[PDB]
Order: C-alpha cells, then structure tokens, then sequence
C-alpha cells in the first residue's frame, strides 16, 4: 500500500500495476488520507488514475478535510482527469468540510473547460460553501467574465 | 497578480455591496519610478 | 528569552485549529472555523 502510494505520485505506471498485479490496497491512504487516487490526481497522472479506477479505487475516497481526488482534478485544471473521474461516477457536487464542491474550484482557478464538463454532468451551479458562494460568486469576485456568462 | 490585488476586498456597504480595490483605482505593472527613459537611435530601450 | 505558544495537545491535530479563538470589536469570542477553510496541498521543505 505504501509503495503504491509513492508510485502513484512518482506517476510510475509499470510499478502501478506491479503491485496491483501483487494485490497491494487500491484504496490505501496516508498520513492526510490521500489515497493512491488522489495522488494521481493531484499531480496529473492520467494513465495511473485510469489503471487505478479499473481496478476498483473507490472514485469518491476523502481525506480528512473532506476532499475527494474530483476536487484536486477540477482545482489543479488536469480535464482529461477529471472526465475520467466523472465517468466512472465520481460525484460531482461533493463537498468538503468546508462546504467546496470541484466546481467552486475549477471556477476560482478559472478553468473553464473543466467548469464545461462539471456542468455537464451536473454539477449545481447554486451549491454555496461555508460562506455562502457560489461559483458565479467567485467568477464574479474574480472578475472572470467569460467564466460568468457560462455561469448564466 | 494585478487580478489578485483587483479583488482585494476595502469594504462592504451597509447593503452588503463590495468595493473592491479595482473600484477606486487602476491596477497594473509599472516602474517602480517613472523618470528615466531611454532610446537606442531613436528606438526605446532599456540599458545597463 | 520567553515564548508564547500552544502546549502541544493543542497544536498537534488539524481539528484543533477551530478550537482557538479570537475576540471580535464587540467583545464575542470567534472560532478559526468560522472564518476560515483549510486544505491539503503539496509544498517545499527545503528550497534552493
């Protein structure tokens, strides 16, 4: 499982299916509860986060602030990522402890064809965080215009 | 960013309206002094 | 010299975050969950 964990985030796709091929936990999760998911995500590998997700990784695993592998996709602009995630049923209006859904992330960083996609799987444009935003909120605040009317 | 300090929030009215920093003034790079100007042949230019 | 600091049981867990609070202009205490979010992220240890 730790190995797995490092060969996810080194993006080391033979050594992925090694240990997979040896059975090593899919969903193992480390000190943050990041799983070998959320790792591929995170620093944008595509082929890991494929293998990974066919050999049954949990698509909604959280850490321990409530964050699951479709927000780190959506928020670090990786879109192939975060299709595939979707289409193997990653929710997409989940939320972590602070109320944040994968499009209140793609919205801040700006990322409109990820924004796209997570509306085109229905994502609610309406979903407020803690404090109350939305995502037009934040194109707004933003003064991202282009992301503003795709909001509307 | 400019972007960044755009948004960067001074107040918010009584009918919680924002004002921004963009909403009173302009935001861009520019020399940290103004005063000197230089050209090659005419040309501008920068220099050491 | 003297330090302030937090005993360590109370620095050690991220939930312990909201368990500080802050005194607002009008005398209320405020947990750090109330006007804050958190995350995990990557970052250097050590830059060169």
């Amino acid at each position: 499982g730790k190995k797995l964990l490092e060969a996810a985030r080194a993006g080391r796709d033979d050594e992925v299916r090694i240990l997979m091929a040896n059975g090593a936990d899919v969903n193992a999760a480390d000190v943050v509860g990041w799983t070998p998911l959320h790792l591929a995500a995170y620093w944008g590998h595509l082929e890991i986060v494929e293998v990974l997700l066919k050999n049954g990784a949990d698509v909604n695993a959280y850490d321990t602030l409530g964050s699951t592998p479709l927000h780190l996709a959506a928020h670090f602009g990786h879109l192939e990522i975060v299709e595939v995630l979707l289409k193997n049923g990653a929710d997409v209006n989940a939320k972590d402890d602070n109320g944040i859904t994968p499009l209140h992330l793609a919205a801040n960083r700006g990322h409109l064809e990820i924004v796209e996609v997570l509306l085109k799987y229905g994502a609610d444009v309406n979903a407020q965080d803690k404090f109350g935003k939305t995502a037009f909120d934040i194109s707004i605040n933003n003064g991202n215009e282009d992301l503003a009317e795709i909001l509307q | 960013s400019t972007e960044e300090f755009g948004k960067i929030l001074l107040k918010v009215n009584q009918d919680g309206s924002r004002v921004l920093l963009r909403d009173v003034a302009k935001i861009e790079l520019g020399g940290e002094n103004y005063d000197i100007i230089a050209e090659f042949n005419g040309q501008p230019a920068s220099g050491l | 010299k003297v330090y302030v600091m937090s005993e360590a049981k109370y620095r050690m867990l991220p939930d312990d975050i909201g368990d500080w609070y802050v005194r607002a202009a009008d005398g209320q205490m405020v947990p750090f969950s109330a006007f804050s979010s958190s995350r995990w992220e990557y970052g250097s240890p050590r830059l060169e």
